[PDB]
RNA sequence: GCGGUCGCACCA
RNA sequence: UUAGGCGGCCACAGCGGUGGGGUUGCCUCCCGUACCCAUCCCGAACACGGAAGAUAAGCCCACCAGCGUUCCGGGGAGUACUGGAGUGCGCGAGCCUCUGGGAAACCCGGUUCGCCGCCACC
RNA sequence: AGUGCAAGAGCAAAAGAUAGCUUGACAGUGUUCUUCCCAACGAGGAACGCUGACGCGAAAGCGUGGUCUAGCGAACCAAUU
RNA sequence: CCUGUCAAACUCCAAACUUACAGACGCCGUUUGACGCGGGGAUUCCGGUGCGCGGGGUA
């Protein structure tokens, strides 16, 4: 930018999208990566490999299509992170992928956090993942229980319209349920 | 001393101060003479040529120039033309004044390294080459056989 | 030279030009190579570790098995055969 | 357009610069949370020569904390002009700084794909007197 | 295709430059070889240039050359139309000569020593100080240049 | 190593 | 790719600036703190929960060359330098010829305001 | 800028700063390069492994002292494990 | 802004050239066995000059 000696950072730095020093570390296993991403509404789970041009993604699912199997929840919260793990989990194993690191691109390892119910979803689909159990959240956090309670302090629904008044972490249970077994895209 | 021990330019360019200590101060007084506050806004110009790359210890800049422009007053202490030495002795010079044993040299001066046809001084003047004559002179005390070119002057 | 240490005269070599300054893409690390493959030897200046000694710096060898992560590369200085242990990061496949 | 281009306050830094403390009581009551410690860099004459080291402490006010805090503040200052920034900043006073910004400022305080705030976003010196002195009192 | 001819000795010249001589079949001085004009070939004469003298030949002078100074890759007999006929793909000299001009074989492929052991120039080089184009005999030439050497070397 | 800068001792 | 995620090359992509775009696939800003989690002080950030509002930031889309960068034409320049050769010149420093290579600055005019891969998606 | 110390080199979501924790400055044994270009030569040095035991981290992973190139010493004898 | 100069321990640039590996031609080797391996025997470790490139030195 200010001369021929100056140094532009790689795009990607730029972007603050990828931090690099953690990508080496990642790539390092020479495993597949489960690439972890959230957004204010929705959570996405990736299982990519490296490739020749870039990275090459060989199985994936989305908060949101997740609907497409029932869902009919918001899609910015923990169970649906879950699901969103599992859904993948299995998508990849039918590729023929048995294992992966987690990779939370610019998240921080907060315990019980959403990437790592993504983690756990993954894990549960039949994935082998390097992870650690007591930094995962405790099951009915997973369901969707803490949201369930904060409705019963209501007064007001915590949804608005959407589905129930005081919510379902029953409805968790009815789709991790229909996800293990049968079903298309699977 | 002689020019003889340090006019040719076959040792390696030597003018880092920052590893050489001792370097005598430059004799040459100015660079820029006449009326220095004008710029080059002269119908003349004619320039002092070195025809060989040679080296050119500041005393020979000094007396040179001196002798040029102390002639140069036959145009009177503020006169109108400017007068320009455009080389620096930037050249750091030696001297082995034990025998040949750790003969490396104590700084005794410098000089400026000047490649043939390069002009070594430049003067302005009207119609009133007075400098041809300053420089037949300058190039009197300098080791070259030089070249007294005329550049903007058509008027023959 | 005034000191026979391995990084003598390698001022050049071992150096950056500016916009190649930074640490290095990943892509390069990583690099997976099979034994009888070609290799150019070249360290990275930004890059600390898996590196060989700089005389070797230019040389094109033979991927023959590894070591750890590191490659094991065949090389021959002069007339004499050698191996260097190095890893991905310095080396590049011939063509 | 407007509504996401109306100034606000974000944070308002309480801070006694000492030079050595028992202070810290008076900013917590004067703002109404713990007040936070203030090392200091460099060696130097005023008996400053210790790097880690307590010489002072501050206090950042957001939200309710902030205004509750300024509907005291400001009233006890009269200042104005001059002694804004050029991003429509002031600080009066102790000392009580008061930083002012648009709606889309976390874009720069995020970890991902965070960005700079562009220069016509950025909230001017007299941008920034409007919505003040709009707010309880009079600019100059 | 081009005639080289040696023009000075060993002595003192370097080996990097004996060595491409050498590759060309020349080992002695008024030594010819018949070079294809080729990149790989183009560069050795190149290397070679200040100690030869080169161009390409008129289908006639080579034809006086090889009937002249052309070898059996063994022994004494001397190569006339017969020998080439009975002996080569083609059936007399002139057929052998235009067939080395336009590359289409060598030396060596019919049977043929690869060099061309010329006698000393009758009256005389021009000289092994100087190029031909300061009047000396060294490097390129043209093919009435070549054809005067290859003709006072017959 | 031992003794008060010094003195003693000591085949790596 | 009517806005996404992971990347490869790592300024041709930087710096600066103009215009356009969202009842929704969307991304954001945004709203909010019972929870998991969090600030040596602040739900600012991090984390979690969510949609009343917005397209003003960001982002995506279209474009501008003033700066920086890449490549190209013409000029500089077959100049500077240089591998090989010489009973060529020069008191000498050094130069010249033949042969094989061949620049930098700078000026003028174009180019460049990223390209490409995998996945997902009215 | 900083990174203990020459000089040159490396480094920015870090190789720097702050905080916290920890003792891998670990035992054993090697491969290779260096010392000594080519091209034989010891001590020493480094790179990269493995076996064992550990530290930290969600984890990939990092830690074979200090970002790299100086800071080193045979046989005999003694003391020590 | 304009204007005057430099660098063995400067570099936004940048040759000629030297060099690793590979293919092609050439040359060479398969009875003259190359490339290479193992063994016996040395001499040698005062060098000099021209040319190109040098560093020191008035030379
Ligand atoms: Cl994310
Ligand atoms: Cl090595
Ligand atoms: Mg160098
Ligand atoms: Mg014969
Ligand atoms: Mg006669
Ligand atoms: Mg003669
Ligand atoms: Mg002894
Ligand atoms: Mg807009
Ligand atoms: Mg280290
Ligand atoms: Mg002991
Ligand atoms: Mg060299
Ligand atoms: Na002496
Ligand atoms: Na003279
Ligand atoms: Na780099
Ligand atoms: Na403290
Ligand atoms: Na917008
Ligand atoms: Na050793």
């Amino acid at each position: 930018a200010t001369g021929p000696r100056y140094k532009v950072p790689m795009r990607r730095r730029r972007e603050a999208r990828t931090d690099y020093h953690q990508r080496l570390r990642l790539l390092k296993s020479g495993k597949p990566r489960l690439v972890a991403r959230k957004s204010n509404k929705h959570v996405r789970a990736q299982l990519v490999t490296l490739g020749p041009n870039g990275d090459d993604t060989l199985a994936s699912a989305h908060s949101s299509d997740l609907a497409e199997y029932g869902w009919e929840a918001p899609t910015g919260n923990m169970p649906s992170a879950y699901l969103t793990g599992l859904l993948a989990g299995l998508r990849a194993q039918e590729a023929g992928v048995e294992e992966a690191v987690l990779d939370i691109g610019l998240n921080s390892p907060t315990p019980g956090s959403k990437v790592f119910a993504i983690q756990e979803g993954a894990i549960d689909a039949g994935l082998d993942i390097p992870h650690n159990d007591d930094v995962l959240a405790d099951w009915q956090r997973t369901r969707g229980a803490h949201i369930a309670e904060y409705d019963e302090q209501l007064e007001e629904p915590l949804y608005s319209g959407d589905f129930d008044a005081a919510d379902l972490p029953e409805h968790f249970d009815e789709l991790r349920e229909t996800l293990l077994d049968g079903d298309i895209e699977l | 001393k002689p020019g003889a021990m340090y006019r040719n330019s076959s040792k390696p360019a030597y003018t880092r101060r920052e590893y050489i200590s001792g370097i005598p101060g430059k004799k040459i007084a100015q660079f820029d003479m006449g009326n220095n506050g004008a710029g080059p806004t002269y119908p003349a110009q004619v320039e002092l040529v070195v025809e060989k790359p040679v080296q050119i210890r500041h005393n020979a800049l000094e007396a040179a120039r001196v002798a040029a422009n102390r002639y140069v007053q036959n145009s009177g202490a503020a006169a109108n033309y400017k007068f320009r030495i455009r080389k620096f002795p930037f050249h750091v010079i030696r001297e082995n004044k034990d025998g040949m044993r750790a003969p490396f040299g104590k700084p005794v001066g410098t000089a400026a390294r000047v490649h043939g046809a390069n002009h070594i001084f430049i003067a302005w003047v009207n119609p009133d080459p007075n400098v041809e004559e300053a420089w037949r002179r300058a190039k009197m005390k300098v080791t070259p056989t030089i070249n007294i070119d005329s550049s903007p002057a058509g008027n023959a | 030279p005034s000191s026979n240490g391995p990084l003598e005269g390698t001022r050049g070599k071992l150096k950056n030009k500016p916009r190649d300054r930074g640490t290095s893409p990943p892509q390069r690390a990583v690099e997976e190579f099979d034994d009888g493959e070609k290799v150019h030897l070249k360290i990275d200046p930004s890059v600390p570790n898996g590196r060989f000694h700089p005389r070797f710096d230019g040389q094109t060898g033979t991927v023959e098995g590894k070591q750890g992560d590191a490659y094991k590369v065949d090389i021959v200085d002069g007339g004499k055969e050698k191996t260097i242990i190095v890893t991905a990061a310095h080396l590049r496949r011939q063509e | 357009f407007h509504e996401m281009r109306e100034p606000r306050i974000e944070k308002v830094v309480v801070h006694m610069g000492i030079g050595h403390a028992n202070a810290e009581d008076i900013l917590g009551e004067i703002t109404g949370q713990m007040p936070v410690r203030t090392k200091a860099k460099r060696t130097v004459g005023e008996f400053d020569i210790r790097e880690g080291d307590p010489i002072g402490a501050k206090v950042t006010l957001r939200d309710e904390m902030a205004e509750e805090f300024l509907q005291t503040a400001l009233p006890l200052a009269e200042l104005a002009t001059s002694q804004f920034d050029d991003t429509g900043n002031f600080s009066f006073g102790l000392d009580v700084t008061v930083n002012l910004v648009r709606p889309g400022y976390r874009v720069a305080k995020r970890d991902k794909a965070s960005r700079s705030i562009p220069t016509k976003h950025r909230l001017n010196p007299a941008d920034a007197v409007a919505f003040i002195e709009s707010t309880y009192d009079v600019e100059v | 295709m081009h005639a080289l001819v040696q023009l000075r000795g060993e002595v003192n010249m370097h080996t990097d430059i004996q060595d491409t001589l050498e590759m060309l079949n020349i080992h002695h001085v008024n030594h010819c070889t018949l070079v294809p004009e080729t990149d790989a070939y183009r560069g050795m004469v190149a290397k070679v240039n200040d100690f030869v003298a080169f161009g390409e030949p008129s289908q006639e002078t080579l034809e006086t050359v090889l009937a002249t100074r052309a070898e059996p890759l063994e022994g004494d007999a001397d190569v006339d139309d017969e020998w080439v006929a009975e002996h080569t793909d083609y059936d007399d000299i002139s057929g052998l000569a235009f067939a080395l001009l336009s590359e289409e074989t060598t030396l060596r492929e019919q049977g043929l020593s690869p060099t061309l052991r010329l006698h000393p120039p009758r009256g005389g080089h021009d000289g092994v100080k100087h190029p031909v184009k300061e009047g000396g005999q060294l490097g390129k030439h043209d093919t009435e240049g070549i054809d005067d050497l290859l003709e006072a070397m017959r």
